[PDB]
C-alpha cells in the first residue's frame, strides 16, 4: 500500500556515476529492508544490495562491492543509489524493492521484495538525448488508426490514448533499433469505423528523459 | 528489537503474545544469569561446573565456543585456561526465527494466513521455554537431569 | 451448566473437550477446597492460612469481586482483621461469555474458524497449569512457580511491599530466590470467582556482617593402632549478626548463597550471643562455652569451605591435594591441616 | 553464490491447464525459496514466499510447494492474464541469487491477422524520410511472414519488424512492419503493397495504396 | 432454516395494552435467547429485552422495565410480548428476534440477533380499522406499457400487494404508503410489462390488510 | 447507556467500489460489536458478528475490523444489491444498543424514467372521487418534479407524490404521483396531463389523455 517512486530514465556518459533515488510514500524507510535490483535487456534480476535502516547494516552483492552506494536519507524517506565506474555491462533497468522490516531481529538479512518501484532505465551512451518527432496514420476505407514516433534516444517513450481514455483495442508495439541509432515505436488502435467522423482520437506521446512532451492530432 | 504490530484481530494477538513469550524467557535467563553419616566429609557438587562457568564468562571467551559450533553441531573447544569441552548445539533458533516466521510476519503486517505458523513457531518455541522453567523455578540448577536439558 | 453439543465431528471434539478440561479443572478445585536438634519449630503458612481462612465466610467473597471490579489492584477490607492486596489477573468470565460462547452457540458448535478455539486453549492455560500443580502439592506449592505468579506480577507485588528501597531492589535482583522462599495456598472457588493466597518474603534484616564456620573432625596421631581419641567442634553452620546478637542457622543446605548475599530463614535459626565468635579465636574462653563433641571413631575424611579445603587425614589413608595441570603438589600427614 | 535452475525454459499449454514450473538449488535452502512474477517491460511480483505461502490479492490457482533443493510452483488452471516471465530467488545466503526464468505462454486457436496500410504522413516527406506501416492486427500463431511488393517487385531486407508480446486478455500476438525509403526513391513508384501470408488465410490478403 | 412467526399487525387504543405472540417452528423455546427488538419509523432499532428460558431469566431494557412483560410458553414454543399504557411514541415496528442458547453458563446475556421474526406493526391511534378499495389503472397506447392497482383508504398500515399470486416480481414496484390529508394510508403498485401481452395475459394484484381481515384479487386489463 | 456513533450517516459509490463504514463507542467494549444489514421494509439480518467473524452465507465481500472503542465494516466491491441500511451494536453492558445506521446508496449512470399516465377508473368514479396517477419507472438520480396539468392550467399542490427505495438490482429510483379530486371537479374537465422534467430526457416528457 505503499507506492515507492524512482527517479527518471537518463542518459549517462560511460565512466561517470549515475544516482538514482527511490521515494517511500505512506511509510518511513526504517519500516522496510530496502533492496536494489537491476536487469539487463535479455537477462535475469540480479541482487546489487540492500539497506536495514534500523540496524545502520549496508550489505553488497560481491559484484557490485567498491562501485556501488546505497543510502537512505530517513529525514526526507529518499533512498538513494550510487553506481561509479560505468562500463558497457550496466545498461539495464534499475529496481527500488523493498521488505517490510517491522519486526527486525539482530542479524537481520534481505529475504525477498513484496513491493517494487516502476523501474528506472539507464542506457549508458555518449550519444546525446533526442525526442521524437510524430506522424498521423490516418483510417480510411473495424478500422485502424495511431501515430508513428520516429527518431529517439534513448528508450523508453510512452503512449496513451484520449489521456488514457481509450484503453480497449491499444497495440503499442516494442521499440526497433534504427540504423541511424535511434529508436522508433509505434502505437495502433482498432475501433468502430462508425466513430471515425463522431469520435476524436489523439495520441500523447511523452519522453520525460528529454523533456519533450508533445501530443499530435490525429484524425481521418 | 521490538514488537510493532499495530493490526489487532484474534491472529495478530496470538503470534504477539507467543513472541513475547519469547522475548520474556530470553530476558528472565539473562535476569538468572547475573544412622551414623555424621563423619561423613561435606563437599561441593557443582565446584566442577562452577569452574567452567567461570571460564566461559571470560572476556572474548564465548566466540571460541560460537564460532567452533557454527559449522557443525559437535566440536571440541580449547578454552584460554588450557580445557578441552565437548560442546554441542541443540536447537538452532536463530536461523528459524530469521529466515522463515520473521519474513512471513512482515509481510502482511503480522497477520498469517496459515494458523500453521504460529503452531509451528509454538511447538519450535516450546523446549527452549521449558527448559527456562525449570531453571526458572530451581535457581538455574537442576537435578535429576531432564529430558528437555538433554534428550 | 453443561456443555449440550453434541460430541462426534473433528472440529466439533477438539473445543468441545478443551471444554471440558476447564470445567474439570473447575471442579476439582471445589473438592480440593474443603547439630541443628535444638531448633525451634514453627508453622511456615500460619500467615497465610489465616488469610484464607477469612475468605470462607459468608458473603466475605463479595467485598473482593465488588472491588477488583474497576482495577485489577485493589486493597479490600475483609471483615475479620487484615488488609490484604488483590489481583485479578487472568479474566475468563467475560471471555466465555462474551467472545467465545456466542461464537459457539451461533454456529452450532460448528467452529469454522480455528483460530478462536487455539486462543481459547492459551487463554484456558494458565488456569490448568495451576490447578495442575495445586493438584499434585496438597493446595499448598512451593517455590512459587511462573504460573502462581509472573515475573511481571512478581516485581510489581515487590514494589507495594511495605518496605524500603533498598529492599525492594535486592528482592527484584534476586526473584529467582524469592520464589523458593513463598509459598502458594490454594483455598477458595465460590460464587464466580478464584483466589488463592500468595505468601511472600520479607527480608527485614539486610547487610549485616555474616560468616560461615566449617569444622572437621581432630584425631590425636600416635602409634597405636586402636587407641586414638578424637573431638569435633559442633558449631558449624552460618552466623549473621542480628539485633545485637547473632542469628546462627545450624542447617547448611537451608541458606542460598548468590556472590556475597546469604538468603536465610529465621523460623530455623537460634539467637545466640555476639561471644560466640570468640569460639573461633579462643577455643577456651571464659565467657562463652564452645560446643564441642567427643569420640574414638578414628575415620579419616575432607570438608570442603568456600576458599578451600580442610583435610582431617588418619591412619594409613592416602591423602592428597592434586592440580589439573601438575597433579599432586601436597601430601598430607596424619591430622588436620588445610590447603 | 548459490545457483538457481529453472525448468524448462519455456512452455506452452492451453487455456485451463495446471502448468508446473521446477527450481532446483545448488544445495539445501530448507524452504527459502520465493517466486516472482515478471509481465513484459514491468516490475517483477511477489507471487510465493517462504516456498508455499501465497501472497495477499494473488489468484487462488497459484501454490508452491518443495523443501530442500528442490521446489515448484503450481497454476491450477492458466489463465490468458498469466502470460509472463516466472522466476524463483532464494535468500538462504548472500548474495540472493535468481532462477534462469521460465517463459508461459498460452496456446489457443489459429488466429488470422488484419491486415491494414498506411501512407507516409504528408508532414514527414519534408524532412527526407518516409515510411509506410503494414500492420498484422490480433493473430496467431506467433509465426507470420511479410514480403513487400512495390509496384509489382518483391522488396527484401528494406524493412524492419516489431511484435507486441503474446496480449494479456485474449492471448494473441500484433505485428508492424515498417518500410524506410527515401523521399526521392518513394516519389519514384507509384502503387506500393504489403502482401501477407499466414496459416489462418487461404490465400494471402494484399492492401494496396496508390501515391 | 428455523422461521419465528410474530402476531399480525394491529392498532390498538392509547392508554391500552397489547399483546404480540411469537411463533417458534423447527425448535424449542429453551434452546433460545428470544429477543424483543423495536424500530420507529427514521429510528434505528431499540432492543426492549430477552428472555433465557433454559436459564429461567428475564431481562428488561431500563426504558421498558415496569410496562413490558415477556414470557415463553414451553407447551407451544410461543414468546410474547406484552407493553401496557400505549401511547403515540410507541406506533413502531416490533421484531422478535433470537440467539442460540445450546451451551449456555449461567449470568448469560443476549448478545445478537441472528434469526428474526417478520415484525409487527402496533398502530396506536384513535381511528378506526379501515379496508382498502382497489381500483384499476388501466394501461392503453414504444414496446412496452405499464397498468396497476390502487390500493386507497385504509387504516392502519400496512397492506400487502403481490402480482400473480407473486409470479410477477421483476418490474413491480410498489410504492410506500402516503398518508392524505382525508387520513388514512392510501398506496399504488404499478408494473411495466412488454406491450405485446396487453391482451394475451392476466395480470392480478394480490392486496391484503390483515388487519382489516381484507383479501382482494383485482384484474386488470384494458376496457372498451 | 453506551452510545454507537456510525459514520458517515449517507454515501455514494458506484459498483465495484470500495466502501468502509466505522462504528465507535462510548466506552471500551473490547470486540463485542455485531453487524446488521436492512434492506427498506425488510427485517434486519445479521453479517458480522464480534467484529469480525463473518456470517454463514454472507458474501465473502464483507468484512469487520476493530477493537476497543472503533470499528470499521468494509466492502471490497460494492454491488447492486448491497443498497440497505447498516447498524452497528455492542453488547458490553446492558441495554443492547445500536448506532445510528448507514444508508448505501449506489451511484450509477443517469438514466430517463419512463413517463405513463393513468385516468381514474370508471369502478373508481362511481364511489365519488378520482385519482390519477402518473408514473416515473426506473430513474436516476433522486431528485425530479412532477407539475400536473389539465386541459393547461397547471394545478398546484393539490397532489402528493410517494418515491419507491432505491431498487436492489439496477440501481434506479420510481416516483407514483397522485391527484386527488372530487368527481364533480373531475368530469368538469377534458383533456388531463401530467408534465415531467429529470436529467435523462432532453425535452420534458408529457403524457395525456382523453377521456374514452
Amino acid at each position: 500500500q505503499v507506492q515507492l517512486v524512482q527517479s527518471g530514465a537518463e542518459v549517462k556518459k560511460p565512466g561517470s556515476s549515475v544516482m538514482v533515488s527511490c521515494q517511500a510514500s505512506g511509510g518511513l524507510l526504517e519500516d522496510y529492508i530496502i533492496n536494489w535490483v537491476r536487469q539487463a535487456p535479455g537477462q535475469g534480476p540480479e541482487w546489487m544490495g540492500g539497506i536495514i535502516p534500523v540496524l545502520g547494516t549496508v550489505h553488497y552483492g560481491p559484484k557490485f562491492q567498491g562501485r556501488v552506494t546505497i543510502t537512505a536519507d530517513e529525514s526526507t524517506d529518499t533512498a538513494y543509489m550510487e553506481l561509479s565506474s560505468l562500463r558497457s555491462e550496466d545498461t539495464a533497468m534499475y529496481y527500488c524493492a523493498t521488505e517490510t522490516a517491522l519486526v527486525v531481529s539482530e542479524t537481520y538479512l534481505p529475504h525477498y521484495f513484496d513491493n517494487w518501484g516502476q523501474g528506472t532505465l539507464v542506457t549508458v551512451s555518449s550519444a546525446s538525448t533526442k525526442g521524437p518527432s510524430v506522424f498521423p496514420l490516418a483510417p480510411s476505407s473495424t478500422a485502424a488508426l495511431g501515430c508513428l514516433v520516429k527518431d529517439y534516444f534513448p528508450e523508453p517513450v510512452t503512449v496513451s490514448w484520449n489521456s488514457g481514455a481509450l484503453t480497449s483495442g491499444v497495440h503499442t508495439f516494442p521499440a526497433v533499433l534504427q540504423s541511424s541509432g535511434l529508436y522508433s515505436l509505434s502505437s495502433v488502435v482498432t475501433v468502430p469505423s462508425s466513430s471515425l467522423g463522431t469520435q476524436t482520437y489523439i495520441c500523447n506521446v511523452n519522453h520525460k528523459p528529454s523533456n519533450t512532451k508533445v501530443d499530435k492530432r490525429v484524425e481521418p | 528489537k521490538e514488537t510493532k504490530c499495530n493490526g489487532t484481530d484474534t491472529k495478530v494477538k496470538l503470534i504477539k503474545q507467543e513472541l513475547d513469550k519469547y522475548k520474556n524467557a530470553v530476558t528472565e535467563l539473562q535476569l538468572l544469569t547475573q544412622f551414623l553419616g555424621f563423619l561423613l566429609g561435606v563437599g561441593s557438587a557443582i565446584a566442577s561446573g562452577i569452574a567452567v562457568c567461570k571460564v566461559l564468562h571470560l572476556e572474548g571467551e564465548v566466540n571460541k565456543i560460537k564460532n567452533a559450533l557454527l559449522s557443525t553441531n559437535k566440536a571440541v573447544v580449547s578454552l584460554s585456561n588450557g580445557v578441552s569441552v565437548l560442546t554441542f548445539k541443540v536447537l538452532d533458533l536463530k536461523s528459524y526465527i530469521n529466515n522463515q516466521l520473521l519474513p512471513i510476519l512482515n509481510q502482511q503486517s503480522c497477520r498469517i494466513s496459515n494458523i500453521e505458523t504460529v503452531i509451528e513457531f509454538q511447538q519450535k518455541n516450546s523446549r527452549l521455554l521449558e527448559i527456562t522453567r525449570e531453571f526458572s523455578v530451581n535457581a538455574g540448577v537442576t537435578t535429576p537431569l531432564s529430558t528437555y536439558m538433554l534428550t | 451448566k453443561e456443555t449440550k453439543c453434541n460430541g462426534t465431528d473433528t472440529k466439533v471434539k477438539l473445543i468441545k473437550q478443551e471444554l471440558d478440561k476447564y470445567k474439570n479443572a473447575v471442579t476439582e478445585l471445589q473438592l480440593l477446597t474443603q547439630l541443628g536438634f535444638l531448633l525451634g519449630v514453627g508453622s511456615a503458612i500460619a500467615s497465610g492460612i489465616a488469610v484464607c481462612k477469612v475468605l470462607h465466610l459468608e458473603g466475605e467473597v463479595n467485598k473482593i469481586k465488588n472491588a477488583l471490579l474497576s482495577t485489577n489492584k485493589a486493597v479490600v477490607s475483609l471483615s475479620n482483621g487484615v488488609s490484604v492486596l488483590t489481583f485479578k489477573v487472568l479474566d475468563l468470565k467475560s471471555y466465555i461469555n462474551n467472545q467465545l460462547l456466542p461464537i459457539l452457540n451461533q454456529q452450532s458448535c460448528r467452529i469454522s474458524n480455528i483460530e478462536t478455539v487455539i486462543e481459547f486453549q492459551q487463554k484456558n492455560s494458565r488456569l490448568l497449569e495451576i490447578t495442575r500443580e495445586f493438584s499434585v502439592n496438597a493446595g499448598v506449592t512451593t517455590p512459587l512457580s511462573t504460573y502462581m505468579l509472573t515475573n511481571s506480577e512478581l516485581l510489581s507485588l515487590i514494589n507495594d511491599m511495605p518496605i524500603t528501597n533498598d529492599q525492594k531492589k535486592l528482592m527484584s535482583s534476586n526473584v529467582q530466590i524469592v520464589r523458593q522462599q513463598s509459598y502458594s495456598i490454594m483455598c477458595i472457588i465460590k460464587e464466580e470467582v478464584l483466589a488463592y493466597v500468595v505468601q511472600l518474603p520479607i527480608y527485614g534484616v539486610i547487610d549485616t556482617p555474616c560468616w560461615k564456620l566449617h569444622t572437621s573432625p581432630l584425631c590425636t596421631t600416635n602409634i597405636k593402632e586402636g587407641s586414638n581419641i578424637c573431638l569435633t567442634r559442633t558449631d558449624r553452620g552460618w552466623y549473621c549478626d542480628n539485633a545485637g546478637s547473632v542469628s546462627f542457622f545450624p542447617q547448611a543446605d537451608t541458606c542460598k548463597v548468590q556472590s556475597n548475599r546469604v538468603f536465610c530463614d529465621t523460623m530455623n535459626s537460634l539467637t545466640l550471643p555476639s561471644e560466640v565468635s570468640l569460639c573461633n579465636t579462643d577455643i577456651f574462653n571464659s565467657k562463652y562455652d564452645c560446643k564441642i563433641m567427643t569420640s574414638k571413631t578414628d575415620i579419616s575424611s575432607s570438608v570442603i569451605t568456600s576458599l578451600g579445603a580442610i583435610v582431617s587425614c588418619y591412619g594409613k589413608t592416602k591423602c592428597t591435594a592434586s592440580n589439573k595441570n601438575r597433579g599432586i603438589i601436597k601430601t598430607f600427614s596424619n591430622g588436620c591441616d588445610y590447603v | 553464490d548459490i545457483q538457481m535452475t529453472q525448468s524448462p525454459s519455456s512452455l506452452s499449454a492451453a487455456v485451463g491447464d495446471r502448468v508446473t514450473i521446477t527450481c532446483q538449488a545448488s544445495q539445501d535452502i530448507v524452504n527459502y525459496l520465493n517466486w516472482y512474477q515478471q509481465k513484459p517491460g514491468k516490475a517483477p511480483k511477489l507471487l510465493i514466499y517462504v516456498a508455499s505461502n501465497l501472497e495477499t490479492g494473488v489468484p487462488s490457482r497459484f501454490s508452491g510447494s518443495g523443501s530442500g533443493t528442490d521446489f515448484s510452483l503450481t497454476i491450477s488452471s492458466l489463465q490468458p492474464e498469466d502470460v509472463a516471465t516466472y522466476y524463483c530467488q532464494q535468500y538462504d545466503n548472500l548474495p540472493l541469487t535468481f532462477g534462469g526464468g521460465t517463459k508461459v505462454e498460452i496456446k489457443r486457436t489459429v488466429a488470422a491477422p488484419s491486415v491494414f496500410i498506411f501512407p507516409p504522413s504528408d508532414e514527414q516527406l519534408k524532412s527526407g524520410t518516409a515510411s509506410v506501416v503494414c500492420l498484422l492486427n490480433n493473430f496467431y500463431p506467433r509465426e507470420a511472414k511479410v514480403q513487400w511488393k512495390v509496384d509489382n517487385a518483391l522488396q527484401s531486407g528494406n524493412s524492419q519488424e516489431s511484435v507486441t508480446e503474446q496480449d494479456s486478455k485474449d492471448s494473441t500476438y500484433s505485428l508492424s512492419s515498417t518500410l524506410t525509403l527515401s523521399k526521392a526513391d518513394y516519389e519514384k513508384h507509384k502503387v506500393y503493397a504489403c502482401e501477407v501470408t499466414h496459416q489462418g488465410l487461404s490465400s494471402p490478403v494484399t492492401k494496396s495504396f496508390n501515391r
